[PDB]
RNA sequence: AUUCCGGUUGAUCCUGCCGGAGGCCACUGCUAUGGGGGUCCGACUAAGCCAUGCGAGUCAAGGGGGCGUCCCUUCUGGGACGCCACCGGCGGACGGCUCAGUAACACGUCGGUAACCUACCCUCGGGAGGGGGAUAACCCCGGGAAACUGGGGCUAAUCCCCCAUAGGCCUGGGGUACUGGAAGGUCCCCAGGCCGAAAGGGAGCCGUAAGGCUCCGCCCGAGGAUGGGCCGGCGGCCGAUUAGGUAGUUGGUGGGGUAACGGCCCACCAAGCCGAAGAUCGGUACGGGCCGUGAGAGCGGGAGCCCGGAGAUGGACACUGAGACACGGGUCCAGGCCCUACGGGGCGCAGCAGGCGCGAAACCUCCGCAAUGCGGGAAACCGCGACGGGGGGACCCCCAGUGCCGUGCCUCUGGCACGGCUUUUCCGGAGUGUAAAAAGCUCCGGGAAUAAGGGCUGGGCAAGGCCGGUGGCAGCCGCCGCGGUAAUACCGGCGGCCCGAGUGGUGGCCACUAUUAUUGGGCCUAAAGCGGCCGUAGCCGGGCCCGUAAGUCCCUGGCGAAAUCCCACGGCUCAACCGUGGG
RNA sequence: GGUCGGGUCGAGCCUAGGCUCCGUGAGGGGGGAGAAGUCGUAACAAGGUAGCCGUAGGGGAACCUACGGCUCGAUCACCUCCU
RNA sequence: UGGAGGUGAUUUAAAUGCCAAA
C-alpha cells in the first residue's frame, strides 16, 4: 500500500477464523466492508459453497445469489463479498433451512441448525449510547446498526445490555440487563465459547478494561473480559447455543 | 515548496540523512496576511480528503462581543498592536490576539483569520 | 577466473627435491593483473600456446594457499581454449583450431 | 530470512572406512538383499528416532508427555514391532533386525510367496503382490500388523493359478 | 557418537599451530534409464543499455448520432433488430518487478490519538422545489514531411452553472441531557457572521387512459466498517591510530500553516541540549517471521515464500482525485539514443518472453481466461504475460530399473552351458484424463529384449609385496613424504576397495577447537602480572531485630498473524506432499 | 493566457580557498627467499677475553670498550649458613 | 649423607671443512 488503499488479499495472509485450504489457491475473497470487523466475519461467498456445498465453483455460486435464494437477517443479499458475523441468522426459505452463526471452542465460525421459531429474533449488544439532534437517544449495536429511542427511557438502557430485535422489522421486544446472575456467552479470547452466569465485576485506573467473573454449570470460575461476555438470558438461555 | 515532514537535526544535534523523497501530504501552504481594506476579500482551498478552508485576505468588518453576550457588525480602523510579529502593527496585519481599533473602542481578536474567514474580537473595557 | 597467457615459464623445487615445474604467466580479464598457473599433468605444457585463453583455479594448499614443494604458486590450469586440460592430457580429445 | 528446504531423510557415517562397520553392514545387506547403502541407512536413522523419542519422554513430566508417550507405545505395537503388553522401556532393546523383518519384500518371502529375496524383489516391482486388495510396488513398504494375513497374488497375476510352471516351482519349496 | 588420528627427537613427555575425517551453499571435469512432489533457475560483476509483440479495461438499463436487415403503412414516416465511434460514469494509487538509498521511530512488540482524513460497503433519521448554458459526435473548408492542430454551422444527457430551503464552520453568554478513568467532546436556548445540496434519472409490467407495483439509482445528518496518517516506552552491528559536539541549536511566550499535535516555520525572551554507561564522525548493510551447523551453551547468514519499507536513467517541481507529487500520465536541468523534407518531433523493460554488454556464473520472442481472484455491469457476461498449462535445465526431496528360477562345469564370490518364467522399463494400439493437448492411470500384442559410471589403491584410511616402461629426468605430493637403473608411492596393463545415476575439483560458513573458555582455558622455567605505591567511577562487601515489597518465586486475565518445526489419525499405491486435532 | 513590477524558495553553473582518493614517477630505504662470488670467526665446552640486559662512544662486518645489574656461568683453595 | 651462598685467583699462540652421502 504504497499509494492507496489495498485491493486483494492472499490465502496465507487470511484470518484466522475461518475454515479454509491455504495452500490451495493464491487468493482468497477479501471481504466488503459492512456489518461485522475483519475478525468476526467470513464473506457469503464461501458460505454458499465450502460450508455447505450448494455449488462447487464461485460461477455457479453467484448465479445462484443473484436469484436471491439467500436471507441474511431476513433480508436478501446478492453480493458475494458480504460479511456474515456472530449471532446472525441465515435462512434458505426454499429448503426450508435456517442457522446461527457462532464461534467454535477455538475460535472459528460454524453454523448452529436452529429452530424456524427462533430465526426471527436476533440478539444485540448494546456497544455505545449517545445523544442526538432533536434531544433522543441513538443505541449503536455490536454489528454497526443504530437505533433510536426517546428522552423517556433513557434509564432502560446502558452498555453491555443486550436487546432482543425482531427481524427483519427491527422492533424492540426484550432487554436484558448485565448484573450478578446474568446468563453469558464468550465470544473472544482463550475461554471463548464457555457459558455461564456473572458472579463478579472489578475495575482499574487509567482506561485498563474491565474484568468479569464467571461460574459454568459444573462450578468452575473463571475470568475473562467484560466486552468479551455477550448476555443472552436472566437465568437461563434465551436462545439455542451448542 | 512548503515541507512539515520532520527536523533534519537529531536533539544531540547531530545530523540526519534524508532517507525517501517528500510526500504530498506532508506540505504547508503559503501564510495569508490579513490587511485592513476598504472592502472584504477572501477565497476557497480545497484540502486533503476533498475538503474546504475559506481564507480571508483583506477585511473590512468585525465583529464584537460584550460580556452581556450581544455582538454587533463594525468596521475597522486600525491595528494598535499586535504581539506575534514586531512589525505586523505598522502593516496592518490581523492575526488572532491582535489588539484593534473600531469605532466602538478597542477590541481583542479572538479567532483566525486565515483558517475561518471571519474577525471575531472581544471589546476591551 | 579467465585470462590470456602471456609466456611460459620453469620454477625449481626446493630442497631436498630436485626438477624443474613448468608453468605459466596470465593475464587476468576481469582487471588486468598478472599472476603464474601451474600446469599439472606429464607433458601437459606442449598443449599451451602463447595468446591462448585459460581457466584457473586455486591449487589448493594450507590455508588457502600453496602447495608442495612450489610455493609462490597459488593456482593451476583447468581449461584451454575451452577444453578440458585432464582430457587433452590423457586424450580422448584433440586441441581445437589446431 | 529463507524458505523451507526439503532435507534428506537419512544419515551417512561420520567416517566412511571403518573396518567392523564395513564388515557388520555388508553381512545386512548380503542377507537381506538392499540395493545400496543409503536404504540400510535410511532404516537405521527410522530406528534412532524412536530411540530419541524414548529417551525426551522418559526425562519428561505434565499432561502433553503422557499422550505423547501412549501415542509412541500405541504407534510401535501397532507396525508389529512390540507386543501388546510393553511398556516404554522395551523400545530401548529394539535392533535393526527387527525393522528389516518389517519390509515387503522379507515378508514375501518369510511366507513362502518366493523362493528366494531376490525373487520376492521381482514379484514385487512387477505387480504381482497384492496387500489387502491394493497393488503396491514399493519393496521397502513396512507392512502393519493388521494387514499381515491379507498378502496374496494378485488376482489378475498369471501366477494366481496353480497349475503355472513357475509358482509349481516355488511350492516345491 | 557429548570421539579422534598424522606431523618438532637418535629415543621420551609437553605447549602450540597446520593437515585429515562430517554437513550445507555457489562455480566446474567426466558420465547418465524412469516416474512423482515442491515456496528452484541474470540475486553476487552492470539500479548498465535495449529492436520487435504483448502486460488495464468495462458499461447499449446515462445521451444524442452513423450504417445495415426486416414489419406496418409507406410520397414522407414509424417501429423492431444488429454493429460502430463519440460525449458521459467507474477503474487505471491495487496487482507485477528489483534491493540502489537508508544506522533511522526504518523494522519487531506493547500502548495512545480527548490531536486526524477516508470514494466503494452496512444501519437508522430526513430531502429531491424553480430557472439557465455550451459543446463532442455530425455537415462545409482546411494547415503540416510528420507528431499534431485551426475556422464556421447544428444538438442531448445521470454534462456544467445559478436561486431557494435543508445543512456546515467560527466567536461571545447561559442550562446541565450523554459517553467515559478523566471533557477544549456530544445535546438544549439566545446573539454576530461566513460558506452553502441534490438526477424522481433510467428499465419492465398492469394501465384504453388516468395512475400504480416492482428493479437499479441522486443529496444531507449520526454511527460503524475498510484503508491509512501521527506519537511514546522497550529490543537488535563494527572502529578511540575518531574526544569533545550543537547555535533554530534546547526550552519558554505570542502567532502562522496543516486533515491533525509538534521548532514544522516565524517574531521576541533565556542558556540550554548530547557525551568515556562512547556523543560526533567514519565503515558496512533494507528489517522480521526464518535458514545452515552443533549433544547443548553457542557461532554464521538473512536473494526466492509471507508481513513492513524504499525506487522507477541521476537531481529538483506540479495538475486531477477519496487516495499520487503517479513504472506502461505532465514540466525543467544533466547525460545518452532515434526519426526528419532540416523548420521540427520523440524514447529510458529494476513487467512477460527476447537481444547486446559484463563476467566463473542463470531458460520459450509458446497455449488459455476452464479454475483461484480483481476492475466494470441490474444481469448474462467481457478483460487480465496476475494466475493457471506446457517447453528448456544433473535446482531440492521421495519411490524404482539395468532381470528371476532350476540342473550341471569352472578358479566356485563370480562366470559359462542347457531348460523355463516375468514385463517395472522399451516399441505399437483402445479407454480415461485435459479449456484443447501432453504427461499420468486401467487394459491388449511383441520381446531379456532397450539401459553403469566416477574416484582411489605407501601411512592417516578400506583395498597388490604382481608384470612392463622412466632413471633426482619426467612426474606425484591437502600433511608426513616418494623418484639417484632391482620404484608395493610416477606412466601403463592385469587384479582389488568405496560409493553408485552419480562420482570428483575449486572457493565460503559451522563443527573439529576447552585455538575465545558464562557452562569451560591460561600467565616461575614454554605467548602472557604494569618497575613500585596512593586513590575517583564501577564491581564485590561482617552479625542480630523491626518494616517495605523494587529484584526473585507461585496463581490467573490480554497479547506475541499465517507459513515453517514435533506427534497421532486421515487422502493421493506407501512416501515426499496435503487436510483435521494436540503441542 | 501574454507583458511589467515586487517578495520568497530553488536544481544547476563559474571563481577562489581548504581537506581527501586514484594513476604514473627520477631518486633513496630496509624486508623475504635462492645458492655460494667474497672477507673474517661473534655464539654453543671455561667456545679458548663467561654469556646476557640498560645507557653512551667507537669500528670493513659479525663486534669492542666504560658505569650499574642478573645467573639463564666452568674449575681449584678457603670461609660462612643449613639438613 | 645431601644442599645453598661469599671472597680470591686460573703461565704465549692455535682460523677453517672440503671432497662424498646424491
Ligand atoms: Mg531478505
Ligand atoms: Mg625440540
Ligand atoms: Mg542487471
Ligand atoms: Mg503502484
Ligand atoms: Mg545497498
Ligand atoms: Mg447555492
Ligand atoms: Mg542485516
Ligand atoms: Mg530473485
Ligand atoms: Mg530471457
Ligand atoms: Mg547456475
Ligand atoms: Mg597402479
Ligand atoms: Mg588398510
Ligand atoms: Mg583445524
Ligand atoms: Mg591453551
Ligand atoms: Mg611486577
Ligand atoms: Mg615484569
Ligand atoms: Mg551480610
Ligand atoms: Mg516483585
Ligand atoms: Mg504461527
Ligand atoms: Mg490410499
Ligand atoms: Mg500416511
Ligand atoms: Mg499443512
Ligand atoms: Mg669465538
Ligand atoms: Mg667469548
Ligand atoms: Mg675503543
Amino acid at each position: 500500500a504504497r499509494k492507496g488503499p489495498k485491493r486483494h488479499l492472499k490465502r496465507l495472509a487470511a484470518p484466522t477464523s475461518w475454515y479454509i485450504e491455504r495452500k490451495a489457491y493464491k487468493w482468497a475473497v477479501r471481504p466488503r466492508p459492512g456489518p461485522h470487523n475483519m475478525r468476526t466475519s467470513i464473506p457469503l461467498l464461501y458460505i454458499v459453497r465450502d460450508y455447505l456445498g450448494y455449488a462447487k465453483t464461485a460461477r455457479e455460486a453467484r448465479k445462484i445469489l443473484n436469484e436471491g435464494k439467500f436471507l441474511v437477517d431476513g433480508r436478501v443479499r446478492k453480493d458475494y463479498k458480504f460479511p456474515v458475523g456472530i449471532m446472525d441468522v441465515v435462512s434458505i426459505p426454499e429448503t426450508g433451512e435456517h442457522y446461527r452463526v457462532l464461534p467454535n471452542r477455538i475460535g472459528k465460525l460454524i453454523l448452529h441448525p436452529i429452530s424456524e421459531e427462533e430465526a426471527n429474533i436476533k440478539p444485540l449488544r448494546i456497544r455505545n449510547k449517545r445523544m442526538v439532534k432533536g434531544a433522543k437517544i441513538q443505541l449503536n449495536f455490536h454489528d454497526g446498526t443504530n437505533h433510536l429511542i426517546p428522552l423517556s427511557e433513557k434509564d432502560n438502557y446502558f452498555t453491555s445490555y443486550t436487546v432482543l430485535m425482531k427481524v427483519p422489522e427491527r422492533e424492540i421486544l426484550e432487554v436484558l440487563p448485565f448484573e450478578k446472575g446474568a446468563y453469558v456467552f464468550v465470544t473472544q479470547g482463550k475461554n471463548v465459547a464457555r457459558k455461564g452466569r456473572i458472579v463478579e465485576i472489578k475495575k482499574f485506573p487509567m482506561g485498563w478494561p474491565d474484568v468479569v467473573t464467571i461460574e459454568d454449570e459444573e462450578g468452575e470460575l473463571f475470568d475473562t473480559l467484560k466486552e468479551y461476555a455477550f448476555v443472552v438470558g436472566r437465568d437461563k438461555p434465551r436462545i439455542s447455543l451448542p | 515548496a512548503i515541507w512539515q515532514g520532520r527536523s533534519l537535526r537529531k536533539p544531540s544535534g547531530g545530523r540526519i540523512v534524508l532517507a525517501r523523497k517528500k510526500r504530498k501530504r506532508e506540505l504547508g501552504r503559503e501564510p495569508s496576511n490579513t490587511r485592513v481594506a476598504e472592502q472584504d476579500k477572501r477565497k476557497i482551498i480545497r484540502t486533503y480528503g476533498g475538503n474546504k478552508k475559506v481564507r480571508l485576505t483583506a477585511a473590512a468588518y468585525a465583529n464584537v462581543f460584550d460580556k452581556s453576550g450581544k455582538g454587533r457588525k463594525v468596521r475597522i480602523i486600525r491595528v494598535i498592536e499586535n504581539p506575534a510579529n514586531r512589525q505586523f502593527a505598522r502593516r496592518n496585519i490581523i492575526t488572532k490576539g491582535a489588539i484593534i481599533e473600531t469605532e466602538i473602542g478597542k477590541a481583542k481578536v479572538t479567532s483566525r483569520p486565515g483558517q475561518d474567514g471571519v474577525v471575531n474580537a472581544i471589546l476591551l473595557e | 577466473a579467465r585470462g590470456i597467457v602471456l609466456e611460459k615459464i620453469a620454477v625449481e623445487a626446493k630442497q631436498p627435491n630436485s626438477g624443474m615445474r613448468k608453468a605459466v604467466r596470465v593475464q587476468l580479464i576481469k582487471n588486468g593483473k598478472v599472476v603464474t598457473a601451474f600446469c599439472p599433468g606429464d607433458g601437459a605444457i606442449k598443449f599451451i600456446d602463447e595468446h591462448d585463453e585459460v581457466i584457473i583455479e586455486g591449487i589448493g594448499g594450507p590455508k588457502g594457499g600453496s602447495m608442495g614443494d612450489i610455493p609462490g604458486i597459488r593456482y593451476k590450469v583447468v581449461k584451454v581454449n575451452r577444453v578440458s586440460l585432464k582430457e587433452l592430457v590423457k586424450g580422448r580429445k584433440e586441441k581445437p583450431r589446431r | 530470512g529463507d524458505p523451507k528446504r526439503q532435507r534428506k531423510k537419512y544419515e551417512t557415517p561420520p567416517h566412511p572406512w571403518i573396518k567392523e562397520r564395513l564388515d557388520r553392514e555388508r553381512v545386512l545387506m548380503d542377507k537381506y538383499e538392499l540395493k545400496n547403502k543409503k536404504e540400510l541407512w535410511k532404516h537405521e536413522t527410522q530406528l534412532k528416532n524412536f530411540r530419541r523419542r524414548a529417551r525426551r519422554l522418559l526425562a519428561a513430566r505434565g499432561k502433553q508427555a503422557e499422550i505423547e508417550r501412549e501415542q509412541l507405545l500405541a504407534r510401535l505395537k501397532r507396525l508389529g514391532l512390540l507386543p501388546e503388553d510393553a511398556v516404554l522401556d522395551d523400545v530401548l532393546s529394539l535392533t535393526i533386525e527387527d525393522i528389516l523383518e518389517r519390509r515387503l519384500q522379507t515378508i514375501v518371502y518369510k511366507k513362502g510367496l518366493a523362493r528366494t529375496m531376490r525373487q520376492a524383489r521381482q514379484l514385487i516391482v512387477h505387480g504381482h503382490i497384492e496387500v489387502n486388495g491394493q497393488i503396491i510396488r514399493s519393496p521397502s513398504y513396512l507392512v502393519l500388523k493388521e494387514e499381515e494375513d491379507t498378502i496374496t497374488y494378485a488376482r489378475t497375476s498369471p501366477f494366481a493359478n496353480p497349475q503355472h510352471p513357475e509358482r509349481m516351482m516355488i511350492e516345491k519349496a
